[PDB]
RNA sequence: CUUGAGUCUCGUAGAGGGGGGUAGAAUUCCAGGUGUAGCGGUGAAAUGCGUAGAGAUCUGGAGGAAUACCGGUGGCGAAGGCGGCCCCCUGGACGAAGACUGACGCUCAGGUGCGAAAGCGUGGGGAGCAAACAGGAUUAGAUACCCUGGUAGUCCACGCCGUAAACGAUGUCGACUUGGAGGUUGUGCCCUUGAGGCGUGGCUUCCGGAGCUAACGCGUUAAGUCGACCGCCUGGGGAGUAC
């Protein structure tokens, strides 16, 4: 649901340069946009059920990305987890 | 910002205010950033069944592309207004601009 | 393949036996290589190749005697689950010496009687016959 | 390429009182199924038919 | 490192979900006339309506339920399950090339969440129906069956329940192994007519080979051949019962 013009922004100030669509800083700011604003959805509806699996399925994929920062590499882990708020 | 295709149609007894109705709604639409792709009148066609108590109806269809929310008192209005019972609004799916 | 990729080897060779194929391929390891090594060396087939740089395949090629399939069996035996490791002077013999066990020395990769020669055990990786 | 408001290729996609052709008898693709169906009774609700 | 997994770019199909209004068919009474000997039903009456105007007609209302055709050998969803039209929000899937990451994976006891129907609780709603209950006759006696009314319920909001033959009675994930007949949805080449002819994917229905199976059967959507992890079984009854 999020616009292609919101990923190229966050693709280019995450991402190592313009079109780095697949790191792991670049998945995990998306994954974040996109919480936000579904929680934004389901604020207002509590009873959709449907997609707020599609949550979870997004919550959980980024709680393993950021694990496998965290085991990989620790510095440019720990600049997300604030350079995003993250871990709060 | 994407297609629509409003389909109204206005009672020969509501026949009486057409053009009144018809420009506020445009320049409504207008000064909300929105612009009409095309226009056209169907006339008064006939009506398979006698809906609210009539046989006739003047279809008009004004099809503006808009925004998410520009749409959402036009349909307010429509419902507060006995100009037209039932005004339709549609989508496109893709990027239609000419009539038939 | 996605866990037991000698497993998968394995398993294709019995496949394609048993489906009358005449060459069977599938990505390519160094220890995929080390097997097929030892059964191309014992005459449980005919050769092997592989091919490619950064993506090799390992292009087997099945055996028979006439319309039969010169591996009966071919079975798995350590896999990740049971790592199955003997003592040269426990090291099995497959079908009273008819066919191989392939062992893992320390010494790299041979068959049982090879090992039980030069004194060593090491991990079992298969039973062929 | 089909949609509701060319009511010449409905007629011949519904009966009098105004029942959808199944596509058993017509030959229809079955997409193009979907879509007629919904022309049809989007005009319907439109009132060009009951 | 790039083959698994993912991110990206672009499109497709869909009863996927939550909302918001939306319209008719049918539905009963009233609002009136039109009409007077009927309305009603079973094993049979009868019970209940009606001559106080009863049904039906058209007329408007009221209000709730549910969306006949399409409709399917269809589809989507983890499952439960999802079907009028239209908008808003939203989820997932798939296909084509390309880019990016760089094993980021699989499975999961415990845990967490969803979960038909009935039911419960709290407020409403109540057009039809319908356990209970209320008339008649039962039948060997009738608290048979039945028909006549009929309340909870059914519907909505919130909370609880947490169960089903919740079933493909078939855990999840990956790989490999002959065919034939379809359906649905993409897409490439060439007919640059719409299909087309030839591919190529995803889903899906049915035959059947080897194999497997006690047999029935399954059979590339495996119940074959394997690998990872989980759940489970251990004679029938007692009993999914007692504590």
């Amino acid at each position: 649901s999020l616009s292609t013009e919101a990923t190229a922004k966050i693709v280019s100030e995450f991402g190592r340069d313009a079109n780095d669509t697949g790191s792991t800083e670049v998945q995990v700011a998306l994954l974040t946009a996109q919480i936000n604003h579904l929680q934004g959805h389901f604020a207002e509806h509590k009873k959709d059920h449907h997609s707020r699996r599609g949550l979870l399925r997004m919550v959980s994929q980024r709680r393993k990305l950021l694990d496998y920062l965290k085991r990989k590499d620790v510095a440019r882990y720990t600049r997300l987890i604030e350079r995003l708020g993250l871990r709060r | 910002m994407r297609h629509y295709e409003i389909v109204f149609m206005v009672h020969p007894d509501q026949s009486e205010q057409v053009p009144g109705m018809i420009e506020r709604y445009t320049a409504a639409i207008t000064g909300a950033e929105g612009k009409i792709h095309r226009l056209e009148d169907w006339g008064r066609r006939q009506l398979a069944y006698p809906i609210n108590k009539l046989h006739k109806a003047h279809y008009v269809l004004m099809n503006v592309e808009a925004p998410q929310e520009v749409i959402d008192e036009l349909e307010t209005t429509f419902r507060f207004n006995d100009a037209v019972i039932r005004s339709m609004v549609m989508r496109t799916k893709h990027a239609v601009t000419e009539a038939s | 393949s996605m866990q037991d990729p000698i497993a998968d080897m394995l398993t294709r060779i019995r496949n394609g036996q048993a489906a009358n194929k005449a060459a069977v391929t599938m990505p390519s390891s160094k220890l995929k290589v080390a097997i097929a090594n030892v059964l191309k060396e014992e005459g449980f087939i005919e050769d092997f190749k592989v091919e490619g740089d950064t993506k090799p395949e390992l292009e087997l090629t099945l055996k028979y005697f006439q319309g039969k399939a010169v591996v009966e069996s071919i079975q798995r035996v350590s896999r990740p689950g049971l790592r199955i490791y003997k003592r040269k002077d426990e090291l099995p013999k497959v079908m009273a010496g008819l066919g191989i066990a392939v062992v893992s020395t320390s010494k790299g990769v041979m068959t049982d009687r090879a090992a039980r020669q030069a004194g060593l055990g090491g991990e079992i990786i298969c039973y062929v016959a | 390429e089909i949609d509701y408001k060319d009511i010449a290729t409905l007629k011949n996609y519904i009966t009098e009182s105004g029942k959808i052709v199944p596509s058993r008898i017509t030959g229809t693709r079955a997409k193009y199924q979907r879509q007629l169906a919904r022309a049809i009774k989007r005009a319907r609700y439109l009132s060009l038919l009951p």
